[PDB]
């Protein structure tokens, strides 16, 4: 079962927070619990609706801008790039500047949208994990 | 922001013509205002913003940058940093800068012990 | 082991461009027909990079080439594990297929729709 | 105290050179997957640098050989290697040079081994380095 405060839908627990933190600190916060996991994750169009309720109903339905489990980047060994030959990435040369995006869930009405935002921003978030 | 200084939304930016080392460049800004440190660029919308400031203040482009490149090593894969070495030596530890390249602005490598212009940046 | 006619060689791999405009999807599988492990060009380091440029200028000239390379984007694997099976971004994410064009002296890789037909490069080991 | 069977030591640090030459990642991520929890060999002292050179040669027949000293340093990713004057974590940079990822090494030409940098996808043997809590 989910701890005190954490909700559930079938086998997953959800519970957001008010303490505004950056993306890193957020992803580095949830991981530091009894059950090592990550931030919120919307895999299907069915969960995105559930995470919306336990987010507003608990946050006074106030227009939030919570973070998410997305972090795309074209740098290092964590870059969203791969080669056909299967060779790893040890050298690059892209015209575009080395970025670091950290999307979020900007809610306005009904279902919250997904928009890019500076990783160095202060907003709310939500954790998530799967029971054993 | 004060006079001669620019403004984005929460931080102020300015350009200095007087060329100075990279060291006194960090100590200089540190004086101006509170939390005043070398100009930083952690966003495209932030880079294109400075690309216009250093274009009206000066004709060319030759100034430092708060970026700290250089070889060295924050710490070996293990824990202890790179105290003693024994490489063949072939130019590595340098400090980034910024010069025009038939477009926006790109940062290049330059001696940290050189004398070139720079910038200052402080929060509101 | 030496590379076939009209095929460059470094020490372990072979290189050769193709003017015939073809999409990345089909150009990526054409090399596989050339020889074993025939995959599109894949720059390893700086040395291997400056090497390829020495051929992209001799086979094209005029200085205005635009070939494709074996470099694409993943499916954005979440922190937990499952990929992005659900996309609701303000702007649909499309796995763009990079290319290569001349930019004074050296070269640079830009982003282009994986549907445009242009030139491409092949490569494969000698052993 | 007392390293594992087949692991030479000096005071508290244990060493051991394998006979299987992998790439770079495999080498580093290999030592960690052992008894004690340590990484590749690290040279943080002159009186310990050549110490490994002799240990290795004493097992690799003493000829020429390149070893990975576990030194990975590039110019991208949040792998540090570069920070700002305001502790601003790296999240946006526009370098001019190539986006390479050099991986140092350890070549033993004649005498004290050198620290030559070669390709990461290279295949050369190596040696680990662990320690014990006190």
């Amino acid at each position: 079962d989910c701890p005190d405060g954490w909700s559930s839908t079938k086998s997953y627990c959800y519970r957001p927070f008010k303490e505004k933190k950056t993306w890193e600190e957020a992803e580095r916060f949830c991981t530091e619990q009894e059950k090592e996991a990550h931030l919120v994750s919307m895999e299907n169009r069915l969960e995105a609706v559930f995470v919306d309720m336990v987010m507003e109903n608990n946050f006074e339905n106030k227009i939030y801008r919570s973070w998410i489990g997305l972090k795309i980047e074209n740098k290092g060994q964590r870059s969203n790039l791969e080669w056909s030959d299967g060779s790893s990435i040890s050298y690059e040369n892209l015209y575009e500047p080395y970025m670091e995006k950290c999307f979020l869930m900007d809610h306005q009405s009904g279902l919250p949208k997904w928009h890019t935002a500076d990783c160095e921003e202060k907003n709310v978030f939500m954790c998530k994990f799967q029971l054993p | 922001c004060p006079l001669h200084w620019s403004s984005y939304n929460g931080y102020c930016y300015r350009v200095f013509s007087e060329l100075k080392t990279w060291e006194d460049a960090e100590s200089f800004c540190y004086a101006q205002h509170k939390g005043s440190r070398l100009a930083s660029i952690h966003s495209r919308e932030e880079e294109a913003f400075v690309g216009k400031l250093a274009s009206q203040t000066l004709k060319y482009t030759s100034m430092w940058l708060g970026l700290n490149n250089a070889w060295a090593a924050c710490k070996w894969e293990w824990s202890d940093d790179a105290k003693l070495d024994y490489k063949v030596w072939l130019r590595r530890a340098y400090c980034a800068v910024m010069v025009v390249k038939t477009d926006r602005i790109f940062w290049y490598n330059r001696g940290c012990e050189k004398t070139v212009s720079f910038l200052c940046k402080f929060y509101s | 082991f030496r590379c076939p006619t009209t095929w460059s060689a470094s020490k372990l791999y072979c290189y050769k461009p193709f003017k015939e405009k073809k999409t990345w999807i089909e150009a990526e599988r054409f090399c596989a027909k050339q020889a074993e492990n025939g995959h599109l060009v894949s720059i390893g380091s700086a040395a291997e990079a400056d090497f390829l440029d020495l051929v992209i200028v001799v086979n094209f000239d005029k200085q205005r080439y635009r070939a494709w390379t074996g470099l694409t984007e993943r499916n954005l694997k979440w922190t937990n594990g499952a990929s992005v099976s659900y996309e609701n971004l303000y702007e649909p994410y499309i796995r763009k297929c990079f290319v290569v064009q001349p930019w004074e002296g050296k070269s640079k890789w830009y982003k282009a729709d994986c549907e445009e037909k242009n030139a491409f490069l092949c490569k494969f080991p000698k052993p | 105290f007392n390293c594992l069977p087949g692991w030479s030591a000096y005071d508290q640090h244990c060493y051991q050179a394998f006979n299987e030459p992998k790439t770079w990642d495999e080498a580093e991520r290999f030592c960690t997957e052992q008894a004690k929890r340590g990484h590749l060999v690290s040279i943080g002292s002159d009186g310990e640098a050549d110490f490994v050179a002799q240990l290795v040669t004493n097992n690799i027949k003493r000829p020429e050989l390149y070893v990975w000293i576990g030194l990975r340093d590039r110019r991208k990713e949040q792998q540090c290697s570069s920070e700002w004057s305001m502790s601003a974590s790296i999240i946006y940079v526009n370098w001019n040079t190539g986006e390479s990822q050099m991986c140092q090494g350890l070549a033993r030409w004649t005498g004290f081994r050198k620290w030559d940098y070669s390709d990461c996808q290279a295949k050369n043997p190596f040696v680990c380095k662990f320690s014990s809590e006190c």
